[PDB]
Protein backbone atom coordinates (compact mmCIF):
# COMPACT_ATOMS: atom_id res chain seq x y z
CA UNK A 1 0.00 0.00 0.00
CA UNK A 2 1.60 3.28 -1.23
CA UNK A 3 0.28 6.88 0.83
CA UNK A 4 -1.71 5.13 3.24
CA UNK A 5 -1.30 4.55 7.41
CA UNK A 6 -0.98 1.58 9.66
CA UNK A 7 -3.91 -0.34 10.43
CA UNK A 8 -4.69 0.11 13.93
CA UNK A 9 -4.12 -3.94 15.34
CA UNK A 10 -7.17 -5.59 15.32
CA UNK A 11 -8.93 -2.70 13.07
CA UNK A 12 -8.57 -5.29 9.75
CA UNK A 13 -9.48 -8.29 11.00
CA UNK A 14 -10.58 -10.05 8.24
CA UNK A 15 -7.84 -9.41 6.74
CA UNK A 16 -5.86 -12.89 5.78
CA UNK A 17 -1.60 -13.30 4.83
CA UNK A 18 -1.63 -16.04 2.69
CA UNK A 19 2.39 -17.43 2.36
CA UNK A 20 4.01 -20.26 0.46
CA UNK A 21 7.32 -21.83 1.93
CA UNK A 22 6.98 -19.31 4.81
CA UNK A 23 7.68 -16.53 2.33
CA UNK A 24 5.12 -13.80 1.42
CA UNK A 25 2.57 -14.15 -1.55
CA UNK A 26 -0.64 -12.32 -1.61
CA UNK A 27 -3.68 -10.95 0.45
CA UNK A 28 -6.91 -12.28 0.98
CA UNK A 29 -10.42 -11.41 3.10
CA UNK A 30 -12.07 -13.93 5.67
CA UNK A 31 -15.64 -14.26 4.86
CA UNK A 32 -16.58 -16.54 7.19
CA UNK A 33 -14.62 -19.09 9.67
CA UNK A 34 -13.34 -21.51 7.19
CA UNK A 35 -13.44 -19.41 3.41
CA UNK A 36 -10.85 -16.70 1.96
CA UNK A 37 -11.35 -14.62 -0.84
CA UNK A 38 -8.22 -14.10 -2.26
CA UNK A 39 -7.05 -13.41 -6.62
CA UNK A 40 -6.67 -16.32 -8.76
CA UNK A 41 -3.21 -14.47 -10.37
CA UNK A 42 -1.79 -15.23 -6.71
CA UNK A 43 -1.71 -18.47 -7.52
CA UNK A 44 0.15 -18.72 -11.15
CA UNK A 45 3.35 -20.06 -10.08
CA UNK A 46 2.57 -22.26 -7.40
CA UNK A 47 4.50 -25.66 -7.51
CA UNK A 48 3.42 -27.15 -4.19
CA UNK A 49 -0.30 -27.06 -3.16
CA UNK A 50 0.94 -28.37 -0.06
CA UNK A 51 3.21 -25.55 1.43
CA UNK A 52 0.05 -22.68 1.09
CA UNK A 53 -0.85 -21.26 4.58
CA UNK A 54 -3.04 -18.56 5.34
CA UNK A 55 -2.82 -16.39 8.45
CA UNK A 56 -5.42 -14.69 10.24
CA UNK A 57 -5.00 -12.15 13.02
CA UNK A 58 -1.77 -10.87 11.92
CA UNK A 59 -0.14 -7.46 12.00
CA UNK A 60 2.99 -6.44 12.73
CA UNK A 61 5.14 -9.88 10.29
CA UNK A 62 8.77 -8.79 13.10
CA UNK A 63 6.27 -10.52 15.90
CA UNK A 64 4.26 -13.20 17.48
CA UNK A 65 2.08 -11.64 19.56
CA UNK A 66 -0.63 -14.80 20.12
CA UNK A 67 -3.54 -13.23 18.21
CA UNK A 68 -2.05 -14.68 14.88
CA UNK A 69 -3.71 -18.04 13.15
CA UNK A 70 -2.53 -20.24 10.58
CA UNK A 71 -4.16 -22.69 8.55
CA UNK A 72 -3.52 -24.68 5.99
CA UNK A 73 -4.82 -23.76 2.50
CA UNK A 74 -7.30 -27.26 1.97
CA UNK A 75 -8.69 -25.95 -1.99
CA UNK A 76 -8.23 -22.86 -4.31
CA UNK A 77 -11.17 -22.86 -6.39
CA UNK A 78 -10.76 -20.27 -9.21
CA UNK A 79 -13.44 -19.78 -11.85
CA UNK A 80 -12.96 -21.80 -15.38
CA UNK A 81 -13.14 -18.15 -17.45
CA UNK A 82 -9.56 -16.96 -15.95
CA UNK A 83 -6.59 -17.62 -18.21
CA UNK A 84 -2.85 -17.36 -16.41
CA UNK A 85 -1.35 -14.62 -16.58
CA UNK A 86 -4.03 -12.60 -17.62
CA UNK A 87 -6.09 -10.19 -16.24
CA UNK A 88 -9.70 -10.95 -16.25
CA UNK A 89 -11.72 -12.90 -13.56
CA UNK A 90 -9.01 -12.64 -11.17
CA UNK A 91 -10.55 -14.66 -8.33
CA UNK A 92 -9.24 -17.08 -5.99
CA UNK A 93 -12.17 -19.13 -3.07
CA UNK A 94 -9.80 -20.88 -0.68
CA UNK A 95 -10.92 -23.35 1.75
CA UNK A 96 -9.00 -23.91 4.82
CA UNK A 97 -8.16 -27.24 6.35
CA UNK A 98 -9.72 -26.54 9.87
CA UNK A 99 -11.89 -22.83 10.77
CA UNK A 100 -10.41 -20.45 12.28
CA UNK A 101 -11.57 -19.37 15.86
CA UNK A 102 -13.55 -15.55 15.61
CA UNK A 103 -12.26 -13.75 18.27
CA UNK A 104 -11.46 -9.45 18.91
CA UNK A 105 -8.39 -9.78 15.81
CA UNK A 106 -9.85 -12.58 13.88
CA UNK A 107 -13.61 -11.56 12.40
CA UNK A 108 -15.08 -12.23 8.76
CA UNK A 109 -16.00 -9.72 6.43
CA UNK A 110 -19.47 -9.66 5.08
CA UNK A 111 -20.39 -11.17 1.74
CA UNK A 112 -23.20 -9.06 0.48
CA UNK A 113 -25.60 -10.34 -1.62
CA UNK A 114 -25.67 -8.99 -5.62
CA UNK A 115 -28.20 -6.71 -5.76
CA UNK A 116 -27.48 -4.85 -2.51
CA UNK A 117 -23.66 -4.80 -4.10
CA UNK A 118 -24.97 -3.75 -7.67
CA UNK A 119 -27.75 -0.94 -6.27
CA UNK A 120 -25.91 0.33 -2.93
CA UNK A 121 -22.74 -0.65 -2.50
CA UNK A 122 -21.32 0.10 -5.71
CA UNK A 123 -21.85 4.05 -5.24
CA UNK A 124 -20.58 4.33 -1.69
CA UNK A 125 -17.68 6.53 -3.11
CA UNK A 126 -14.37 5.17 -0.43
CA UNK A 127 -13.54 2.21 0.00
CA UNK A 128 -10.98 0.70 2.37
CA UNK A 129 -8.08 -1.40 0.62
CA UNK A 130 -5.42 -2.64 3.13
CA UNK A 131 -2.59 -5.18 2.96
CA UNK A 132 1.34 -5.72 3.67
CA UNK A 133 2.15 -4.90 0.07
CA UNK A 134 4.88 -2.76 -1.25
CA UNK A 135 5.48 1.00 0.73
CA UNK A 136 6.36 2.46 -2.52
CA UNK A 137 6.72 1.02 -6.13
CA UNK A 138 9.94 -0.71 -6.61
CA UNK A 139 10.27 -0.53 -2.65
CA UNK A 140 10.61 -2.69 0.14
CA UNK A 141 7.41 -3.98 1.80
CA UNK A 142 5.46 -3.06 4.55
CA UNK A 143 5.99 -4.70 8.48
CA UNK A 144 3.18 -3.59 9.70
CA UNK A 145 -0.44 -4.13 7.90
CA UNK A 146 -1.57 -0.73 5.74
CA UNK A 147 -4.71 0.65 4.85
CA UNK A 148 -5.70 3.48 2.42
CA UNK A 149 -9.06 4.82 1.68
CA UNK A 150 -10.09 5.32 -1.98
CA UNK A 151 -12.98 6.26 -4.56
CA UNK A 152 -14.29 4.08 -6.82
CA UNK A 153 -14.86 5.13 -10.92
CA UNK A 154 -17.23 4.27 -13.32
CA UNK A 155 -14.98 2.17 -15.93
CA UNK A 156 -15.90 4.99 -18.61
CA UNK A 157 -14.58 7.59 -16.28
CA UNK A 158 -11.80 5.67 -15.33
CA UNK A 159 -10.74 5.15 -19.03
CA UNK A 160 -11.29 8.62 -19.78
CA UNK A 161 -8.88 9.84 -16.89
CA UNK A 162 -6.36 7.06 -17.37
CA UNK A 163 -3.49 7.97 -19.48
CA UNK A 164 -3.00 5.60 -22.99
CA UNK A 165 -1.12 2.14 -22.90
CA UNK A 166 -1.27 0.80 -26.44
CA UNK A 167 -0.93 -2.73 -25.05
CA UNK A 168 -2.93 -2.01 -21.45
CA UNK A 169 -5.12 -4.53 -20.64
CA UNK A 170 -9.18 -3.77 -21.18
CA UNK A 171 -10.89 -3.14 -17.85
CA UNK A 172 -14.13 -5.49 -18.02
CA UNK A 173 -17.32 -5.97 -16.46
CA UNK A 174 -15.40 -8.15 -14.22
CA UNK A 175 -13.34 -5.29 -12.73
CA UNK A 176 -13.49 -1.66 -11.50
CA UNK A 177 -11.28 1.31 -10.88
CA UNK A 178 -10.26 3.27 -7.65
CA UNK A 179 -8.03 5.28 -6.31
CA UNK A 180 -6.11 8.63 -7.68
CA UNK A 181 -3.96 9.26 -10.99
CA UNK A 182 -1.40 11.79 -8.96
CA UNK A 183 1.12 9.02 -7.95
CA UNK A 184 0.28 9.36 -4.69
CA UNK A 185 -1.78 6.55 -3.64
CA UNK A 186 -2.71 2.91 -4.41
CA UNK A 187 -2.50 -0.42 -3.48
CA UNK A 188 0.42 -2.77 -4.96
CA UNK A 189 1.91 -6.09 -6.63
CA UNK A 190 2.23 -7.41 -3.02
CA UNK A 191 -1.73 -6.40 -1.69
CA UNK A 192 -2.50 -8.63 -4.23
CA UNK A 193 -5.58 -10.36 -3.40
CA UNK A 194 -6.45 -8.16 -0.42
CA UNK A 195 -9.91 -6.49 0.31
CA UNK A 196 -11.35 -3.89 -0.81
CA UNK A 197 -13.91 -3.11 2.17
CA UNK A 198 -17.03 -0.99 1.86
CA UNK A 199 -18.85 0.39 4.86
CA UNK A 200 -22.59 0.76 4.89
CA UNK A 201 -24.87 1.72 7.99
CA UNK A 202 -22.37 0.43 10.47
CA UNK A 203 -21.25 -2.79 8.90
CA UNK A 204 -18.25 -3.58 6.38
CA UNK A 205 -18.79 -5.47 2.95
CA UNK A 206 -16.11 -7.46 0.66
CA UNK A 207 -16.58 -5.27 -2.97
CA UNK A 208 -13.17 -5.85 -4.46
CA UNK A 209 -9.97 -7.29 -4.68
CA UNK A 210 -6.48 -6.21 -5.11
CA UNK A 211 -5.84 -7.39 -8.53
CA UNK A 212 -3.94 -5.19 -11.27
CA UNK A 213 -2.63 -1.68 -12.16
CA UNK A 214 0.32 -0.28 -14.34
CA UNK A 215 3.25 0.17 -11.69
CA UNK A 216 1.90 1.52 -8.39
CA UNK A 217 0.35 5.20 -7.61
CA UNK A 218 2.09 5.91 -11.66
CA UNK A 219 1.09 8.72 -12.41
CA UNK A 220 -2.37 8.69 -14.83
CA UNK A 221 -3.36 5.62 -13.83
CA UNK A 222 -5.09 3.78 -11.09
CA UNK A 223 -6.04 1.15 -9.09
CA UNK A 224 -8.07 -1.99 -10.62
CA UNK A 225 -10.30 -4.31 -8.46
CA UNK A 226 -11.92 -7.29 -9.51
CA UNK A 227 -15.87 -6.43 -9.14
CA UNK A 228 -16.67 -9.26 -6.39
CA UNK A 229 -20.46 -8.65 -7.03
CA UNK A 230 -20.40 -10.06 -10.14
CA UNK A 231 -18.97 -13.57 -8.53
CA UNK A 232 -21.40 -13.63 -5.49
CA UNK A 233 -23.76 -16.64 -6.41
CA UNK A 234 -20.65 -18.55 -8.10
CA UNK A 235 -19.16 -18.19 -4.36
CA UNK A 236 -22.30 -19.40 -2.09
CA UNK A 237 -22.74 -21.92 -5.09
CA UNK A 238 -18.89 -23.08 -4.17
CA UNK A 239 -18.81 -22.52 -0.40
CA UNK A 240 -21.97 -24.88 -0.51
CA UNK A 241 -19.88 -27.83 -1.67
CA UNK A 242 -18.37 -30.54 0.07
CA UNK A 243 -14.39 -30.60 -1.03
CA UNK A 244 -12.73 -32.40 -3.49
CA UNK A 245 -9.37 -34.28 -3.55
CA UNK A 246 -6.61 -32.20 -4.89
CA UNK A 247 -6.11 -28.73 -3.83
CA UNK A 248 -6.76 -26.91 -7.27
CA UNK A 249 -10.10 -26.72 -8.20
CA UNK A 250 -11.41 -25.15 -11.60
CA UNK A 251 -15.11 -24.69 -11.10
CA UNK A 252 -17.01 -23.45 -13.97
CA UNK A 253 -18.20 -19.76 -14.80
CA UNK A 254 -21.05 -18.47 -13.99
CA UNK B 1 -38.78 -0.18 -3.75
CA UNK B 2 -34.65 -2.21 -3.11
CA UNK B 3 -33.37 -0.07 -5.57
CA UNK B 4 -34.21 3.52 -4.14
CA UNK B 5 -32.12 3.56 -0.58
CA UNK B 6 -32.16 -0.12 -0.57
CA UNK B 7 -36.05 0.25 0.17
CA UNK B 8 -34.72 1.31 3.65
CA UNK B 9 -33.27 -1.74 4.66
CA UNK B 10 -30.21 -1.62 7.02
CA UNK B 11 -28.98 -4.56 4.32
CA UNK B 12 -30.46 -6.79 2.48
CA UNK B 13 -33.84 -6.16 0.15
CA UNK B 14 -36.22 -8.07 -1.83
CA UNK B 15 -39.21 -6.80 -3.65
CA UNK B 16 -42.20 -8.54 -3.96
CA UNK B 17 -45.31 -8.11 -6.42
CA UNK B 18 -47.26 -5.25 -5.55
CA UNK B 19 -46.45 -2.54 -3.11
CA UNK B 20 -44.32 -5.24 -1.28
CA UNK B 21 -40.22 -5.44 -0.07
CA UNK B 22 -38.88 -7.63 2.72
CA UNK B 23 -35.38 -6.92 4.07
CA UNK B 24 -33.60 -9.05 5.30
CA UNK B 25 -29.94 -9.62 7.38
CA UNK B 26 -27.05 -11.82 6.77
CA UNK B 27 -26.02 -14.19 9.05
CA UNK B 28 -25.41 -13.69 12.08
CA UNK B 29 -27.96 -10.82 12.41
CA UNK B 30 -31.60 -10.70 13.34
CA UNK B 31 -34.33 -8.17 11.69
CA UNK B 32 -35.96 -5.45 14.01
CA UNK B 33 -39.83 -5.34 14.39
CA UNK B 34 -39.13 -2.11 12.34
CA UNK B 35 -38.67 -4.42 9.61
CA UNK B 36 -35.55 -2.80 8.38
CA UNK B 37 -32.92 -2.72 11.25
CA UNK B 38 -30.43 -5.59 11.70
CA UNK B 39 -28.75 -6.48 14.91
CA UNK B 40 -26.10 -9.15 15.55
CA UNK B 41 -27.45 -12.52 17.12
CA UNK B 42 -23.56 -13.70 17.89
CA UNK B 43 -20.59 -12.05 19.29
CA UNK B 44 -18.38 -11.74 16.20
CA UNK B 45 -20.97 -10.85 13.44
CA UNK B 46 -18.95 -10.49 9.93
CA UNK B 47 -18.08 -6.47 9.00
CA UNK B 48 -17.88 -5.30 12.43
CA UNK B 49 -15.08 -4.17 13.97
CA UNK B 50 -14.70 -5.73 17.81
CA UNK B 51 -12.38 -3.15 19.17
CA UNK B 52 -14.39 -0.15 18.04
CA UNK B 53 -17.86 -1.59 19.14
C1 LIG C 1 -4.47 -10.31 -12.92
C2 LIG C 1 -3.23 -9.61 -12.40
O1 LIG C 1 -2.58 -8.88 -13.45
C3 LIG C 1 -1.45 -8.18 -13.03
C4 LIG C 1 -0.86 -7.41 -14.05
C5 LIG C 1 0.27 -6.65 -13.75
O2 LIG C 1 0.95 -5.86 -14.67
C6 LIG C 1 0.40 -5.83 -15.98
C7 LIG C 1 1.39 -5.08 -16.87
C8 LIG C 1 0.91 -3.65 -16.73
O3 LIG C 1 -0.51 -3.70 -16.51
C9 LIG C 1 -0.88 -4.99 -16.02
C10 LIG C 1 0.77 -6.65 -12.48
F1 LIG C 1 1.87 -5.88 -12.25
C11 LIG C 1 0.20 -7.38 -11.44
C12 LIG C 1 0.78 -7.35 -10.06
N1 LIG C 1 -0.26 -6.92 -9.11
C13 LIG C 1 -0.66 -5.60 -8.97
C14 LIG C 1 -1.75 -5.32 -8.13
C15 LIG C 1 -2.22 -4.05 -7.92
C16 LIG C 1 -1.59 -2.99 -8.58
C17 LIG C 1 -2.06 -1.64 -8.40
N2 LIG C 1 -3.11 -1.34 -7.63
N3 LIG C 1 -1.42 -0.57 -8.94
C18 LIG C 1 -0.51 -3.27 -9.42
C19 LIG C 1 -0.04 -4.54 -9.63
C20 LIG C 1 1.29 -8.71 -9.67
O4 LIG C 1 0.74 -9.39 -8.74
O5 LIG C 1 2.32 -9.11 -10.30
C21 LIG C 1 -0.92 -8.15 -11.73
CA1 LIG D 1 2.55 -10.74 14.31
Amino acid sequence: IVGGKVCPKGECPWQVLLLVNGAQLCGGTLINTIWVVSAAHCFDKIKNWRNLIAVLGEHDLSEHDGDEQSRRVAQVIIPSTYVPGTTNHDIALLRLHQPVVLTDHVVPLCLPERTFSERTLAFVRFSLVSGWGQLLDRGATALELMVLNVPRLMTQDCLQQSRKVGDSPNITEYMFCAGYSDGSKDSCKGDSGGPHATHYRGTWYLTGIVSWGQGCATVGHFGVYTRVSQYIEWLQKLMRSEPRPGVLLRAPFP
Amino acid sequence: ICVNENGGCEQYCSDHTGTKRSCRCHEGYSLLADGVSCTPTVEYPCGKIPILE
